[PDB]
């Protein structure tokens, strides 16, 4: 259940956190004309918890 | 001036190109993507069955019912070496449940 | 070189048993099209939820696997609820004998106090309110006690031992009335 959620970011970290640290710097200079960060899925989860 | 009188009122509506949709969540609310009853425990860890029914007007031929589920199409795809590719698919809750 | 899928309980909402168990099909991952090295990374979280779930299945407390689908009362949890303390005499209630006396005087009497809900001398009288039935529940476990015990249990190698720690359970046609003993077997 949780490790087959965060493989395939069913849940879990946001793209700024899984990616590597270079690849993170890399697609945000060459955001304005080579986009590559919108090929990474990001989670979106609800609190589930005191709502 | 001479209207008719006794005459009754008829309503209807139409919508067009809308889908209805039927959010599972516990206020009807998007507060997520995975919404909060997709992460309950009661439900991912035992299994449960679906009897719903629908009661919808009658026409004077045949037709589907175009019902859809709300699953994750989740994908990833590595690239290892020169002149390699390969991915490893799924979806949840309805996996093709083959591999085993 | 695969771990197995965990097989998933059947909760009945009426009667409160289990009704058999299937395997977990509906969360797998489809690895059909997947090389050397990408079957290795879906292979270890497969053997990844399985180290947790023989974390879980160490705690089924296992006594409650010995009588399967056949718990009585100390087994259940209860709704909660004071022990019996008997109600008082109502002739010693505070306007009872006084309303037999005062009218018998002469008057007519109309009116009253509002009671303590505003609609042992006093922790008796509202002990009533949050009482205990006579005889505890039977045959029955709520979801939340289902939930609790009985995680998913994985089953290693399949029906590889003997025939008397057959895992006759799994089967939804299980009724408690057959030779062997129900125990803990996964």
């Amino acid at each position: 259940m949780e490790p087959q959620r965060e493989f395939f970011h069913i849940a879990g970290r946001s793209a700024k956190e899984y990616l590597s640290e270079n690849l993170v710097q890399f697609i945000q200079a060459t955001q304005n004309y080579f986009n590559i960060g919108e090929k990474f899925r990001d989670p979106y989860v609800a609190p589930s918890a005191g709502v | 001036r001479n209207a008719v009188p006794n005459q009754v009122t008829e309503r209807k509506f139409l919508v067009d190109r809308y889908l209805w949709q039927i959010p599972f969540s516990s206020n009807f609310l998007n507060m997520g993507t995975l919404t909060d009853l997709g992460q309950n425990v009661m439900y991912a860890n035992s299994s449960h069955s679906l009897n719903m029914q629908f009661t919808v007007d009658p026409m004077t031929e045949p037709t589907y019912l175009m019902l859809l589920f709300g699953v994750f199409d989740q994908v990833v795809i590595n690239q290892p070496t020169r002149s390699g590719i390969s991915v490893a698919y799924l979806r949840l809750p309805f996996a093709s449940g083959s591999a085993a | 070189d695969a771990p197995v899928t965990p097989y998933i309980w059947q909760y009945q909402p009426q009667t409160g048993k289990a009704a058999g168990a299937r395997q977990n099909y509906g969360a797998v991952i489809n690895w059909l099209s997947a090389d050397n090295n990408m079957f290795h990374r879906v292979q270890t979280v497969n053997r990844a939820r399985n180290l947790i779930d023989e974390i879980r299945e160490e705690t089924v407390r296992p006594d409650l696997a010995a009588s399967f689908n056949d718990w009585t009362y100390d087994q259940l949890t209860q709704p909660p609820g004071t022990a019996y303390l008997p109600a008082p005499d109502p002739l010693t209630g505070p306007t009872t004998i006084r309303d037999k006396v005062l009218s018998a005087e002469g008057e007519q009497l109309a009116g009253s106090r509002p009671s303590v809900l505003h609609g042992a001398p006093s922790s008796k009288v509202l002990s009533l309110l949050s009482e205990a039935p006579r005889i505890p529940r039977t045959e029955g476990m709520t979801p939340y006690q289902f939930a609790n015990s009985f995680p998913p249990v994985v089953y290693e190698d399949p029906f590889s031992q003997n025939l008397a720690v057959f895992p006759k359970e799994f089967s939804p046609l299980f009724e408690p009335e057959n030779q062997v003993l129900a125990s803990s077997l996964a």
